[PDB]
RNA sequence: GGGAGACUUGAGUGCAGAAGAGGAGAGUGGAAUUCCAUGUGUAGCGGUGAAAUGCGUAGAUAUAUGGAGGAACACCAGUGGCGAAGGCGGCUCUCUGGUCUGUAACUGACGCUGAGGCUCGAAAGCGUGGGGAGCAAACAGGAUUAGAUACCCUGGUAGUCCACGCCGUAAACGAUGAGUGCUAAGUGUUGGAGGGUUUCCGCCCUUCAGUGCUGCAGCAAACGCAUUAAGCACUCCGCCUGGGGA
């Protein structure tokens, strides 16, 4: 849902109008990952959609690594907010 | 993804020279400008001009062809590469085609030709050969 | 001549049996887009509409 | 929401009263399961291109409806239309 | 182009190959001869000639080589600078050598260089040894050779400024 | 290289659009084969290079009308489209992935490759339970032949289909790893974008991304490749070192 995406972006935006940033992208990626995990658990055999999920997971991990390298405090804060490891 | 802009610059010159294109354009950098001016003052190129943009600047090179449209620049080669950096001590500075060519070298005194480098009695990184 | 473009219609309802009948040959077989002069995009839309019409009985499958 | 168009064929023999009852029953089905019927109509009465369920004739009735994609109104309508004998064949298509 | 006339040309038979064409009856033997004709002063060329007889094949090759004469830059007793010439599988490397070192080359390359007049040079064939291809590769390298004066004129600098 | 900053072109997000046999789930449509029932009808039908086996007076084949069931989706269909690969072709709906073109609001190098690992992976095959029309290893019979454990013919089980789980191999091929940039053109085609006309259609021009064909420079042992390089360059990975043994 684009409306769900927009509200998530507003919540996690570093400032007003910041559509693209590690935190925003990671938050949006995490919500899509959770929704797509539900989809996969529903359809074990949708292997192509699962590949898309894995691409999202890899991209999210790369963004998290960059954020951890750049600002560890923001990294800690973001993982706390999103309930990540 | 580009990993050696200097090597890409040399390749652009070689390809344009092969097709006898009049000029070529490359994204600009301090090292690229040093190389371009060395070629300029060595006579391997007709002229160099710099264009200012918002990204990184653009450097334009005018290829030099003699009478009968002969290519002055026979070829160019990248010596020191990201995969394997190359450094030479003062007595190791090479001569390209027994001096007919040149070897662009970066030293503590800046990017200079092999002739100047061995006149100063200093080594450095052998960026490229040209002849 | 691309009839769809000439008529200037962007939506192809599968109910317009009159419209579909000019894209199916006798016996109900669909016509090549090269034969009919129609474009690729319009051809795909016509194919879907004709198949749906066949299913709903607006057009005959064979003969 | 997502727009659906539903064209279904009622058998030629049905009485007008029975046809009205059938149409009203299915309209109630759509509304209760969550679909908002923006329009319903009897499109036409046409001879079938081929015999269907032993009939050469039918009454094509259209129902333009709108509903959320997740809502199961369309699914329940399809199940009930298959069950019913008065309707011969139904087609549901998303419309832009 | 180089005019063969006015040049005191001399020839050397690099190789004579016995080549066969299979015909309905059997074999049809011919001789293919590779020859190098040079002037011992910087002009050299190579030619090929096919004929039923060795002398005729050599004569044809010599005429062809005269038509294909080329000139090679030479500094002192050696070539100006190192050069590698490739033609097909052939691949020859040549470097200048100090005075008196001789012509350190093998077979066909010796003929080409000696005929061209070079006296002190080092060589190595890093590719195939097929005589025709190595001779062709040799001349490619010799053409690649460049003169200090021409290079200086091209670059617009004096020869001293170049060196 | 390290550290401290700055930047937006690479990268990604946002916003606006585009096409698609991309995938998974549940339904559904007609053609056709086989079988079943019942009519009409009488001696063959079927098959081969030629024959025979086989089916048929217990009425076959054919023919009309129905009914059953399984599998695949004619026309469209196109060096067309989508997919990382295998692969994906009736139609409808639900869930879902990716790609492409605009804009330049957003972060400011966050990228490329990627041993070891994990996932997918045609067909055949294995396990469990169903399904089974057609086709068909094995097998039976008839032919052919010197022989015929085959090719041909008549039947025909597993299998081919479905659900879950193994298997992880193919000439899994473009017999061409991935990323990036640069280097004549000509001509088709797919999806966009912009403009100049055009009443609209359309025509013409520009440009981005695919897909083909021809063809410079260059490359190549040759065949040929040639902006979809096998050309010119850089980064990372996989792999090769005579044939057989293997
Ligand atoms: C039928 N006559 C043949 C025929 O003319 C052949 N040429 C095609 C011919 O060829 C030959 O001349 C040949 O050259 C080969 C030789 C075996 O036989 C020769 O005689 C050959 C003659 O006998
Ligand atoms: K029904
Ligand atoms: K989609
Ligand atoms: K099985
Ligand atoms: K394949
Ligand atoms: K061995
Ligand atoms: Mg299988
Ligand atoms: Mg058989
Ligand atoms: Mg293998
Ligand atoms: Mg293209």
């Amino acid at each position: 849902s684009q409306e769900r995406k927009n509200e998530i972006i507003k919540e996690y935006a570093r400032h007003e109008g910041d559509t693209g940033s590690p935190e925003v992208q990671i938050a949006v990626l995490t919500e899509d990952i959770n929704q797509l995990n539900e989809h996969a658990r529903t359809h074990k055999k949708d292997h192509h959609s699962y590949r898309g999920l894995m691409k999202k997971i890899g991209h999210r991990r790369n963004l998290l690594a960059y954020l951890r390298k750049t600002d560890i405090q923001r990294y800690r804060e973001l993982i706390q907010r999103l309930g990540l490891r | 993804v580009m990993t050696d802009p200097i090597a890409d610059f040399l390749t652009r010159i070689r390809n344009a020279n092969m097709v006898k294109h009049e000029t070529l354009e490359v994204p600009a950098s301090k090292i690229k400008r040093d190389i371009a001016e060395i070629l300029k003052r060595e006579g391997f190129i007709r002229d160099v001009e710099y264009i200012e943009d918002d990204k990184q600047g653009v450097i334009r090179v005018f290829l030099k062809y003699g009478k009968n449209e002969e290519r002055v620049i026979t070829n160019l080669k990248r010596i020191s590469k990201p995969g394997l950096r190359a450094y030479v001590k003062a007595d190791e500075v090479p001569k390209v085609l027994n001096g007919l060519g040149i070897a662009i070298i970066s030293t503590s005194e800046g990017v200079i030709t092999d002739k100047e480098a061995r006149a100063k009695n200093i080594g450095g990184e052998v960026i490229a050969y040209v002849w | 001549v691309d009839y769809i473009a000439a008529n200037h219609i962007e939506y192809i309802d599968y109910k317009d049996t009159e419209l579909l009948k000019r894209f199916i040959s006798e016996r109900g077989k669909i016509l090549p887009r090269r034969v009919t002069g129609t474009g690729a995009k319009n051809q795909r839309k016509l194919t879907i509409a004709i198949k749906r019409a066949r299913i709903m009985g607006l057009l005959p499958f064979v003969s | 929401d997502t727009k659906y168009e539903i064209m279904y064929i009622i058998r030629p023999n049905i009485d007008e009263e029975a046809k009205t009852a059938l149409v009203e029953r299915f309209d109630t089905i759509l509304k209760d399961n969550g679909a908002e019927v923006i329009e319903s109509k009897d499109w036409e009465k046409r001879r079938l291109a081929y015999e269907m369920n032993g009939f050469r004739e039918g009454i094509y009735h259209i129902v333009n409806v709108t509903s959320p994609s997740t809502a199961g109104a369309i699914n329940e309508f399809d199940r009930l239309a298959k069950i019913n004998d008065d309707i011969i064949r139904h087609m549901i298509v998303k419309v832009e | 182009y180089i005019d063969p006339k006015h040049l005191e040309l001399e020839d050397r038979v690099v190789a004579i190959n016995r080549v066969t064409k299979v015909v309905k009856g059997g074999r049809r033997l011919r001789f293919a001869a590779l020859v190098v004709v040079g002037d011992k002063n910087g002009h050299v060329g190579f030619g090929t000639g096919k004929a039923q007889e060795v002398p005729e094949a050599i004569r044809k090759a010599i005429e062809d080589a005269k038509k294909n004469l080329v000139e090679v830059p030479m500094v002192g007793s050696t070539i100006p600078h190192e050069v590698i010439g490739v033609f097909g599988g052939g691949r020859i490397l040549m470097k200048p050598a100090v005075e008196g070192s001789g012509v350190a080359a093998g077979g066909p390359v010796r003929a080409v260089l000696e005929l061209a007049g070079v006296a002190d040079i080092t060589s190595k064939s890093l590719g195939s040894n097929t005589p025709i291809n190595v001779v062709r590769a040799t001349v490619e390298g010799l053409k690649q050779l460049k003169r200090a004066e021409e290079v200086a004129a091209l670059r617009g600098k004096s020869v001293e400024e170049i060196i």
